[PDB]
RNA sequence: UAACUGAAGAGUUUGAUCAUGGCUCAGAUUGAACGCUGGCGGCAGGCUUAACACAUGCAAGUCGAGCGGGGGAAGGUAGCUUGCUACCGGACCUAGCGGCGGACGGGUGAGUAAUGCUUAGGAAUCUGCCUAUUAGUGGGGGACAACAUCUCGAAAGGGAUGCUAAUACCGCAUACGUCCUACGGGAGAAAGCAGGGGAUCUUCGGACCUUGCGCUAAUAGAUGAGCCUAAGUCGGAUUAGCUAGUUGGUGGGGUAAAGGCCUACCAAGGCGACGAUCUGUAGCGGGUCUGAGAGGAUGAUCCGCCACACUGGGACUGAGACACGGCCCAGACUCCUACGGGAGGCAGCAGUGGGGAAUAUUGGACAAUGGGGGGAACCCUGAUCCAGCCAUGCCGCGUGUGUGAAGAAGGCCUUAUGGUUGUAAAGCACUUUAAGCGAGGAGGAGGCUACUCUAGUUAAUACCUAGGGAUAGUGGACGUUACUCGCAGAAUAAGCACCGGCUAACUCUGUGCCAGCAGCCGCGGUAAUACAGAGGGUGCGAGCGUUAAUCGGAUUUACUGGGCGUAAAGCGUGCGUAGGCGGCUUAUUAAGUCGGAUGUGAAAUCCCCGAGCUUAACUUGGGAAUUGCAUUCGAUACUGGUGAGCUAG
């Protein structure tokens, strides 16, 4: 199952944009309901909160960007435990590993919606080969391609238009005429955005 | 008698065989005495497809232990590869 | 090469039977403080050299009778 | 019995018992011959009993109605037996 | 490279307070059940209760190359109403005798507190088929099934007379090994069948030669089983004495084998507060769940051992059974009957009735791995491999994407015009995963037959055995396989719990200690953020909640790790038995204690590094671990033993 429905509400609830749009006009124009909680009984930012509710938030939050559920992200979170490191930094270094959001990264979807129901609908290929899972880990130095029948999208060229509007990061080579890209590592946490807070997920798991 | 025989395990459809030297009257994935290999019908990429202890399956052997066709066969083609 | 016990005369009414005391010093499972336990052992004299109170050594052995499977070695102590 | 196989080894089966029955009862009656002729006490008549009792028993031995190792028990015994008669 | 890194609290006694102490809550887990809801795939799991009773079908056969009969097809030859007859050699089939198998594989946990299980050892045993080696396979005889006659019974099946073959059975002869022995000696076996053939003979149809499969005697190996020892293995003293074959010995019997295993005498021993006897409960382990650990609970699915087969008692055959689908006897129950006489045991697979909160199809194939028979061809196999049903569990995927606001309509609240639903919707532009339709299409099959060649055995090129080569055939239940490629169009696809605190998420209507809610504390007696509806929101998501159960939190049985003046808790006070503990110095021992080495600690499971599944679950290679046990070699500070000495007790 995936989350469908309205998403300016879903970033109106954790006040902070969500990067859900494709993002031709801001979220200020977008909503123009900003720091206003969906309910009638919304009120602004400064609600004091519990710290319950502040870890609770925050991983929602997470979550809701890579669109992961509980039993997956909590998974995830079993997994970065055992592997050796930061837990924190093991748990965004798995979630920024899933293929749709490389894909979307990469330039070829313009919201990471349209990564997934491309990579669903067979559009790409890894390593030569169609696959069809979102959820697939790309490890280091892989080559994504847009398949053939996938080429000469309107919807592929306004992706790569639009993500040439943002930068293409380090980790991330891609030949825009060729429609190809390389994942070569993970990205380290001074890449990722630092407003993050990433202990708060460790020790809501950890109770 | 004693004998040399495929035991089945893995998952339905990909059969993997472990070589065990047992008697026959043992159930077919049960009681053994000694495990001297395995088989891999479907092996794929770097996968092994047949390791089998040639020494140990000579001894056995020359106590009387009597393989079965598929592990007479596996044995000799083990022997022509290597 | 076998097995020997040694230990105490407790008995010598029995034709050509003996029965001696083995004891041994163990730890206890749980809470560590050291027991001691002690066993009775019935054993082939075939002589009656032993009597009650000397210190003796015993060899396991084939069944003899229903309940005697040691025979005697040697007397280490006299009495 | 169900099947015609398992009939077939009953009706096998009373056919063999009678006849290792009647074999074995002929051991056993030239064993009695033989302790009977020790009760005598003569040493002659035990040596003729024991001379004719011992080649029934190792024919009965080697047809499998009764064990190597208790023909011998017997001959050993009986001959130990008939020995102490002096 | 690595094999571990691990421990949270809250509510409730009172007008406050601190302590003590119960009760309750937040976690993980399940062979689960129930309520609402429900798209797909992969991999697993599926009578925990009545070891209750069972309709019906299947779950153990195979060998004519061991043997005699007996059948029905064709062919050939003869004749003649002429395509029909009668004769003859080969090809097929099998009721009976006989061999092997039926003691495996499959099911269940009733019984069993030790004859069982786990760990470590031992000596007095047997062992079909398999491997190695040695010596043989000579010559006779009497029977009995089938068959024929008679007879009983509707039958089912019984009974009585007369024949007959064999690798069926029994003498005789011989004996490298083998058994007994008084060391002189004595005793004991077996069976033939098939393929091919040069020469020779053939009393006329074989001998003979050779090669296989067989059979007999024996020694080793391997495998399997029997027997013994030590240490561990749940409660009860509102169970304290138990035992006369009982404990030991001698003579004899018995077993494959030690042994009161049995028997006749002789003696009075044997077990017990370190728990005998009696009694309740219970299959045991590898493991599984939980826990920071120590511990606690548990023994479905997988593997090892044990026990049982309607209830009890026996034995036969056999290498092996005291034998689930064998026999005898007793008991209860059920069935057929012509009343003469008979039959049966699903705790095998499917299935029925019943019980229960609750657990599935009266399916396919021997293609694969195994098992039985056979020289082979091949036959059997409810083991197994597959398929069907079930959201029961785990893992994965989808139910569409972007744009779209002077914020449409409608709903809810209000300080009555705003707020909210909300970019949500409509509208615009796109995409086709999965399901649906069409086409193609791996792997699970190694092999076998045909041809040809080489090497062995032989007198032989023949036969047989072991190998090589290319080609051609033949071999898949799953299966309309996995997988790949085309067409259609957003078209086929979201619910459940909750919003006073513990605990993330609030208002309005309806009712007024009523109706009702409630895990604890507590809400409702006209403004209910706690009852019912609605709007909004929060948490999960093909699932969501409730009930049941185990561990945790619980330092709430405290070994790690608690207490006893007043909260629960020092016997009314002494003496004393078993037991526990015990002053200083010295020599010795090596039991406790510590160290090394060796053997063992099954596999699977847990953990680590990899590999294959489009990923994950899952499968799998190698490690680490299995904290234990046993043997043996060392150390002597402390504890224990022994000898000597001392005086502070």
């Amino acid at each position: 199952a995936r989350y469908i429905g309205p998403k300016c509400k879903l970033s109106r609830r954790e006040g902070t944009d969500l990067q859900l749009k494709s993002g031709v006009k801001p979220f200020d124009v977008k909503t123009k309901k900003a720091n206003k909680a969906p309910g009638q009984h919304g009120q602004a930012r400064g609600g004091k909160q519990s710290e319950y509710s502040l870890q609770l938030r925050e991983k929602q939050k997470v979550r809701r960007i890579y669109g992961v559920l509980e039993r997956q992200f909590s998974n995830y979170y079993k997994e970065a435990a055992r592997v050796k490191g930061a837990t924190g930094e093991n748990l965004l270094k798995l979630l920024e590993s899933r293929l749709d959001n490389v894909v979307y990264r990469m330039g070829f979807g313009s919201t990471r919606a349209e990564a997934r129901q491309l990579v669903s609908h067979r559009s790409i290929t890894l390593n030569g080969r169609r696959v069809n899972i979102a959820s697939i880990q790309v490890k280091a130095g892989d080559v994504i391609a847009v398949h053939e029948g996938a080429k000469q999208q309107l919807r592929i060229k306004n992706a790569i238009e639009l993500a040439a509007q943002r930068g293409i990061p380090a980790w991330i080579e891609v030949d825009h005429s060729k429609l190809e890209g390389t994942f070569k590592a993970a990205p380290d946490r001074s890449d990722l955005p630092a407003e993050i807070n990433e202990s708060l997920i460790v020790e809501l798991y950890s109770k | 008698m004693v004998v040399i025989r495929l035991a089945r395990g893995g998952a339905k459809k990909r059969p993997f065989y472990q070589i065990v030297v047992t008697d026959s009257r043992n159930a077919r994935d049960g009681r053994f005495i000694e495990r001297i290999g395995f088989f891999n019908p479907t092996a794929q990429g770097q996968a092994e497809k047949l390791r089998l202890d040639a020494d140990r399956f000579a001894h056995w052997v020359s106590q009387g232990a009597q393989p079965s066709e598929r592990v007479a066969s596996l044995a000799a083609q083990a022997k022509k590869a290597t | 090469t076998v097995r020997t016990l040694t230990g105490k005369v407790v008995s010598d009414k029995m034709d050509k039977s003996i029965v001696v005391l083995i004891e041994r010093r163990v730890q206890h499972p749980l809470y560590g403080k050291s027991i001691r336990r002690s066993t009775k052992l019935h054993a082939h004299d075939e002589n009656n050299v032993a009597k009650i109170g000397d210190v003796v050594t015993i060899k396991e052995s084939r069944p003899i009778s229903k309940t005697k499977a040691w025979t005697l070695v040697e007397v280490v102590e006299a009495a | 019995a169900n099947s015609a196989q398992a009939k077939k080894r009953a009706r096998q089966n009373v056919k063999a018992r009678k006849h290792n029955a009647s074999l074995r009862s002929m051991v056993r009656t030239y064993i009695k011959r033989t302790l009977s002729a020790i009760a005598g006490g003569d040493y002659a008549v035990a040596t003729e009993a024991y001379k004719k009792a011992v080649p029934v028993i190792d024919r009965m031995a080697d047809k499998g109605i009764i064990h190597k190792n208790k023909a011998a028990r017997h001959k050993s015994r009986l001959n130990a037996q008939v020995k102490a008669l002096a």
